[PDB]
């Protein structure tokens, strides 16, 4: 009698000691949790400060990058301006050279013209160094001279006329030759200009070819980088498939947690059993699985009720369902003993074709064998798929017949098959780490994919630039072909002009030879005239000067014409000197413009260099600050990860302590209340 | 002894009070459960909104990075356009400075040249006066000096005298030599006629050359320019299509990732026994011959149900959601055998070739008192062709308002019964039921997500095909533009080569024709000289023959000779005086005239060069002004568009950040509230369990007391 009371008191004392220990542990855990919460608050505050600092640093870096990018545009503009200035300087140098050559030629021509003018003046000065009775004698003298040499005088006049005609032809040929020479000089100047243009075009074409080769190399490098990125993406996709197998193992562990939740619903049913009368329980342990033959088989077919529960009354089933609603327990299936009566009498043992029947292979007591024969129905088991098909398809009866390995045909003819090799696995805590590693790898792969997409966009831009460069190269090739055609035409024209000049000179040689022959004939005639004058001198004591009205007067007129021609040549030399002076003034203006442009280019280059140096210094300072901030943030992140792990461990410990405290409280309710009930029963007994 | 009865009644009253307290606690728990259901719905909505917000963050953040890159590219293009406009403005300023400077120089040169020309106009008022006189004097000398020589020759000829004439012999010279002159005239006839023929040929050649010199080249150049503009527009359209395709591909990849995540979430629910079965049946389906598309997938995607009772379906569906329908039984058997190293579990197949045992079913809904009863087939959208199978699954599954009525009708008629709230009953006598949380057969809910993902994948494939077609069209257009440009360049080069050959031929033929015209002028002068010589012969020798034909005396001849000598002396004096005055006037005037002419020659060349340069500069300046105006307008438009796009992107980013922060705060608050509600519910459940245990103990005690 009192022994039960003593045992209850001892159990209550033990439970109280355990509860005190659990309360002490819970207080310690609460203090640790408060400390961890304070540490986490400090850590998140520090992380927010670090994030703000990193955001400021990133904004500064973006500002610096934008400033540098604008610097790229300013540098491109400065490079274009410097290229234009260099082209202008090269043109100025080529000018200077050609203008100096022309000025030297003009100075030589002017010196020659001045020397010729001085010689002509000296000759004129040397050259510019006859009466009544004398005229009376000269009358007869000239009469005799004519009577003697009328034929000679006529021949001299004819020779003079022929010489005049030859001189006219010679001046015509000289004018033609001078025209050809001027045309040749103009063509030479045009050819020099075209050659300078062609050299500039060839340099531009060489630069364009070098740029195209560099761009092709860059595009090949970009394509190789894209191929390497694609290969790395395929490798990372294989690694991500492997990591998804680890995620699949984590899902299987969650499936094990789901099975544990199914286990929980069953001790809740057992609690109902302790609270409700005459309940049986689950059917898993109410079956015979020994002999290791068609053991799983029945379970497969009986799966719908294989996880169901047997209860006394359908009203008890409804009240249990109401209890489930009230206390949020779960869902299951109930078979009440007051409704099984429907199909008990199906206890036939017809021909089995020497095959095992379901009920034959199950352990039982009367109402459980009723329940199992009710649920099974016409369940039969066969040995092999071929045997099952022969025993099923060949017959006109359709039912739930299964094979030994699991293949089944439903009462409605659903042919089904399947068998799984189970792998019982745990290590959820290890999976927590594996899952985190897989997530980190996935994030890295996503970052790599974004980088590859950016690289692909850059490659597309480079391809467009290469297409534009190819179009520019085609245009340059067309321009070069046109320039070559123009140069060939100019060369052909120059060759034709040279041939024409050679032919004219060959003709001028014949003209000069004819003029020399005429001059020799005139000299012979003059010698004859001098002989006649000397013969007439026998009575004389002049004539060449007397007809200076005609001979030396004509000579002086010719000398004046030659002096006028020399003055015209001197004026042409003065005009050439004025042209040279104008070219020199233009070259001096070009020199001033080039000096101003060089000063502007130097100022722009100095400004660009200062801006680049400032940008580089700012970028280096920002990089150092960002590296320090990143190291600090990495340390803070490691500390936060450690704090999170500690918090998770503390939460697990607190959950375990709470579960233990709940178990102890339930025991006290099931023990302390049990002690009170025992005391009440003893008091009631004492009433007798 | 009735105190036991009083104690029993007191215990019954205590049990009634406990039941009333349990009812009050159940009302409180129902209020708390309504609050918790609202909180859980809000939490699910917030979790979906936060997943959508994170997906938007990633995807639209890549999109906003691309948009900011495009805006920066537009800003760089506008900066390059502004730099080109500044370069054109500097070029125009240099052109205007050159215009002003070279125009002051040209004005000074023109003033100098006009002063020289005006002096030379006065010089001509003087040079023409000097000329007239000089030409008259030269003509007189030719008519005097040559006349003097002729008179001297005539006197010499008359000096010879023979009484016993030679004139006849001279007549021969007058006849034969003149005849030879006539032969020379024949040479003139063969040369003047030849000269005229050559001139006609040269004129015809010049006309032919001028005909070619003249249209087609301008039209070809205009066509080439239009083709280049069209090619540029096509390239711009291709670039826009490339950007659109890149964005489409990025969003499609994001959608595919989301679909994979949803599929994984759905698979996380099913038992792996059948998950591995689904997997295996899949890779076998894509391995072996499934050309007739016999596989129809799971049951869920082939049927939809009205949401109002969706829960019911699922609870009555269960494993049946994963039924597979196949055309032929033999195919199912072969697939099952091909699972010959079976690594997966449960998997079912329903052949259509031998689909049978679907007995006809008649619904008693015709009568009354079935308003509470609702046939489920009335709420399902499905392909009619499978009705039998569907009927096997959800046909005979009935919906009832009361479980007792459901059991009564199940006994009356063999059909599976269930309630709208999920009290599933069995026709064979079993009963099922239990509490259900918000989690359910998400495969049907996830079936819609999978269908949407498949539709998005199909749309992405169509977009990729369209992008490939557009790229092919752009490549074809670029090739056509390049070919047209090459053909135009080749035609222009051929036309230019033909024109250059024609121009060289024209220049050569013009030089030849100028030489021929000079030769013709020389021949005309020679013919005039020959005619003058013939006239002089007929006047001197013929006249002498005629006169002497009718003396050896020269009285009148002597007087003529004396007069000729006097005239020769006078002519010599006059020629001396003339020559002197003419030479003086020439030295005075012609020197300056020639100097001015020479100065104007180089001055004229410089003026021509300056005028050509000025015209070219003016044309270039007009073209540059037009181009600068167009570029400024385009840059203004581009800047406005870029500013609008940047403002929109910034606003979108700010809104997204604000929404994310608000969602995070709401989620934290909801989590705290849910934790508090869960703690309260746990306390209430513990109190209810304690009350139930106390009630059970009281009932046991009352039964024990009543046993006596």
């Amino acid at each position: 009698q009192q022994k039960e009371e003593l045992t209850d008191k001892l159990s209550a004392l033990n439970s109280e000691i355990s509860s005190l220990k659990g309360k002490i542990n819970n207080e310690m855990k609460s203090l640790q949790r408060s400390k961890s919460s304070f540490v986490k608050e400090s850590a998140v505050i520090s992380k927010q400060k670090s994030k703000l600092d990193y955001i400021f640093k990133d904004k500064e870096k973006l500002v610096s990058d934008l400033r540098l990018i604008k610097v790229p545009q300013q540098a491109a503009g400065k490079r274009i301006s410097h290229i234009e200035k260099r082209i202008e300087s090269l043109q100025k140098d080529l000018q200077r050279q050609k203008t100096y050559v022309e000025r030297f030629e003009t100075q030589l021509k002017v010196v020659t013209r001045s020397k010729e003018a001085f010689e002509e003046e000296i000759k004129q000065s040397a050259r510019n160094y006859l009466n009544e009775n004398d005229l009376k004698t000269y009358n007869c003298l000239h009469e005799k001279y004519l009577t003697e040499g009328g034929s000679i005088l006529e021949e001299k006049i004819a020779v003079l006329n022929n010489d005049k005609r030859e001189i006219q032809e010679e001046l015509e040929r000289f004018n033609k030759r001078a025209d050809i020479s001027k045309r040749r000089i103009t063509e030479e100047l045009s050819i020099t200009g075209e050659k300078l243009d062609t050299q500039l075009n060839d340099l531009r074409v060489s630069l364009n070819e070098k740029n195209a080769l560099h761009t092709e190399r860059l595009h090949e490098l970009k394509k190789l980088q894209s191929d390497i990125e694609s290969a790395n993406n395929q490798e990372y996709d294989l690694n991500f498939k492997l990591r998804e197998t680890l995620v699949k193992i984590d899902d299987l562990s969650a499936n094990q947690r789901e099975t544990m939740k199914e286990r929980k619903l069953r001790e809740n049913i057992a609690m109902l059993k302790r609270f409700f009368p005459g309940v049986k329980g689950l059917v898993h342990d109410l079956c015979h699985p020994k002999k290791e033959k068609y053991g799983l088989a029945v379970s497969t077919i009986l799966g719908k009720n294989f996880d169901s529960v047997i209860v006394e009354n359908l009203t008890v089933a409804q009240e249990c369902i109401a209890f489930l609603k009230k206390q949020r327990a779960g869902t299951a299936s109930f078979i009440p003993l007051d409704t099984i009566e429907t199909e008990l009498p199906t206890l036939s043992l017809p021909d089995s074709q020497d095959y095992i029947l379901s009920i034959n292979a199950i352990d039982y007591e009367p109402e459980y064998e009723k329940a199992m024969q009710y649920v099974c129905g016409d369940s039969i088991i066969c040995n092999t798929l071929n045997i099952a098909k022969d025993l099923k398809w060949k017959k006109g009866i359709r039912g739930k017949l299964v094979t030994i390995e699991g293949a089944l045909i439903h009462k409605a003819g659903l042919m089904t098959g399947g068998i799984s090799g189970d792998a019982n696995n745990r290590w959820d805590k290890e999976e927590y780490q594996s899952l985190m590693s897989l997530k980190d790898k996935l994030l890295i792969q996503i970052d790599e994919l974004s980088n590859g997409q950016r690289s692909n966009s850059i490659r597309a831009r480079e391809v467009e630039n290469s297409v534009s460069l190819l179009n520019s190269d085609i245009a340059n090739l067309r321009t070069q072909v046109t320039q070559q055609k123009r140069s060939l035409d100019e060369n052909r024209l120059e060759i034709k002009y040279h041939n024409d000049l050679i032919e004219k000179e060959i003709q001028p040689k014949i003209t000069e030879l004819k003029k020399k022959l005429d001059d020799l004939e005139n000299t012979k005639d003059n010698l004859v005239k001098e002989k006649e004058a000397l013969q007439n001198n026998i009575f004389k004591e002049g004539f060449t000067i007397k007809e200076y009205e005609n001979h030396s007067g004509e000579l002086m007129r010719q000398q004046s014409k030659e002096l006028q021609q020399l003055q015209k040549q001197i004026l042409t030399v003065e005009n050439k000197l004025q042209f040279e002076t104008d070219r020199l003034s233009t070259t001096q203006r070009r020199y001033e413009k080039a000096q101003k442009d060089l000063e502007n280019a130097q100022v722009e280059m100095k400004s660009l260099e200062e801006q680049e140096y400032a940008i580089e210094m700012k970028i280096g300072s920002i990089e150092s600050k960002l590296e320090e901030h990143k190291n600090h943030l990495d340390e803070l992140q490691k500390k936060f990860v450690t704090k999170q792990s500690e918090l998770n461990s503390s939460e697990d410990i607190l959950e375990d302590m709470n579960s233990n405290l709940q178990v102890l409280k339930r025991e006290r309710d099931g023990i302390k209340e049990d002690i009170e009930k025992f005391d009440l029963e003893r008091v009631t007994a004492l009433k007798n | 002894d009735r105190e036991l009865n009083e104690v029993i009644n007191q215990m019954e009253r205590l049990d009634g009070d406990y039941n009333n307290t349990v009812y009050s606690s159940e009302q409180y728990i129902q209020e708390l459960d309504k609050r918790e259901d609202m909180i859980d719905q809000v939490s699910k909505k917030l979790s979906s909104i936060e997943a959508s917000l994170k997906i938007k963050n990633a995807t639209d953040l890549q999109q906003a990075k691309l948009r900011e890159s495009e805006i920066s590219q537009k800003l760089t293009n506008v900066n390059v356009k502004i730099k080109d406009v500044q370069q054109q403005i500097e070029s125009n300023e240099e052109q205007r400075n050159l215009d002003s400077a070279t125009l002051k120089e040209i004005k000074s040169i023109i003033e100098q040249r006009k002063q020289k020309l005006s002096k030379i106009l006065p010089r001509y008022q003087e040079l023409t006066k000097e000329e007239a006189m000089y030409k008259l004097q030269l003509a007189s000398l030719q008519q005097k000096q040559r006349d003097l020589i002729l008179k001297k020759g005539e006197y010499a000829r008359f000096k010879s005298k023979d009484e016993r004439w030679i004139h006849s012999e001279i007549e021969e010279l007058k006849s034969s030599i003149q005849n030879l002159n006539e032969l020379e005239s024949q040479l003139q006839m063969d040369r003047t006629s030849l000269r005229k023929q050559y001139s006609a040929i040269d004129e015809e050649i010049e006309e032919l050359i001028d005909s070619i010199n003249g249209g087609q080249l301008e039209d070809f150049d205009s066509e080439l320019i239009h083709l280049k503009q069209k090619l540029s527009e096509s390239l711009d359209t291709r670039k826009e299509l490339w950007r659109k395709e890149q964005k489409l591909q990025t969003v499609l990849e994001t959608l595919l990732s989301d679909v994979n995540q949803n599929q994984r979430n759905v698979n996380e629910t099913m038992s792996r026994s059948l998950a591995n079965g689904i997997i295996n049946v899949k890779e076998i389906t894509e391995k072996l011959k499934i050309s007739p598309e016999s596989v129809f997938g799971t049951l869920g995607e082939l049927i939809k149900v009205n949401d109002k009772y969706k829960t019911c379906a699922e609870v009555i569906g269960g494993n049946s959601l994963f039924h597979i329908v196949v055309d032929t039984e033999e195919t199912a058997t072969l697939i099952m055998n091909e699972l010959y190293r079976m690594k997966g579990g449960r998997v079912t197949f329903i052949p259509l070739n031998r689909l049978s045992l679907d007995s006809d079913v008649k619904f008693p809904s015709n009568t009354t008192t079935q308003i509470q009863f609702t046939p489920l087939i009335k709420k399902i959208k499905y392909e009619p062709r499978f009705e039998k199978a569907v009927k096997h699954v959800f046909g005979k599954t009935i919906v009832v308002k009361d479980l007792g009525q459901g059991l009564k009708l199940a006994k009356k008629h063999k059909l599976n019964a269930i309630t709208l709230d999920g009290d599933r009953a069995d026709k064979r006598g079993v009963l099922t039921g239990g509490y259900l949380d918000q989690h359910k057969r998400t495969r049907l809910e996830s079936l819609k997500n999978l269908n949407e993902s498949r539709s998005q994948h199909k749309k992405i494939l169509e977009e990729l095909d369209f992008v490939r077609n557009e790229l092919n069209d752009i490549d074809t257009k670029i090739d056509q533009v390049n070919g047209n440009i090459r053909k135009v360049s080749n035609d222009r080069e051929s036309v230019l080569t033909n024109i250059e050959v024609y121009r060289t031929s024209l220049n050569t033929k013009k030089n030849e024709k100028l030489i021929l015209e000079e030769s013709l002028n020389a021949i005309i002068l020679k013919l005039e000289k020959l005619n003058t010589n013939r006239t002089f012969a007929q006047e001197k020798l013929n006249t002498f023959e005629n006169d002497l034909l009718q003396s050896e005396l020269s009285k009148e001849e002597k007087e003529r000779l004396e007069s000729l000598t006097k005239e020769i002396s006078a002519a010599h004096n006059k020629l001396n005086i003339t020559s002197d005055a003419l030479e003086g006037i020439t030295t005075t005037i012609d020197s300056l005239n020639a100097e001015l002419e020479s100065k104007l020659i180089p001055q004229e060349n410089d003026l021509e060069s300056k005028m050509s340069e000025v015209g070219d500069a003016f044309i270039f300046g007009l073209q540059d002004e037009l181009k600068e105006l167009q570029l400024e307008k385009e840059s203004v438009e581009k800047q406005h568009e870029n500013a609008v796009l940047e403002l929109g992107t910034v606003q979108r980013e700010i809104e997204s950040l604000i929404a994310e922060e608000t969602n995070n705060k709401k989620l934290l608050e909801k989590a705290n509230n849910q934790q508090r509600l869960l703690l309260k519910k746990l306390d209430n459940f513990q109190k209810s369990v304690e009350k139930t245990m106390i009630k059970k103990t009281t009932l046991v005690t009352r039964r024990e007391e009543l046993q006596q």
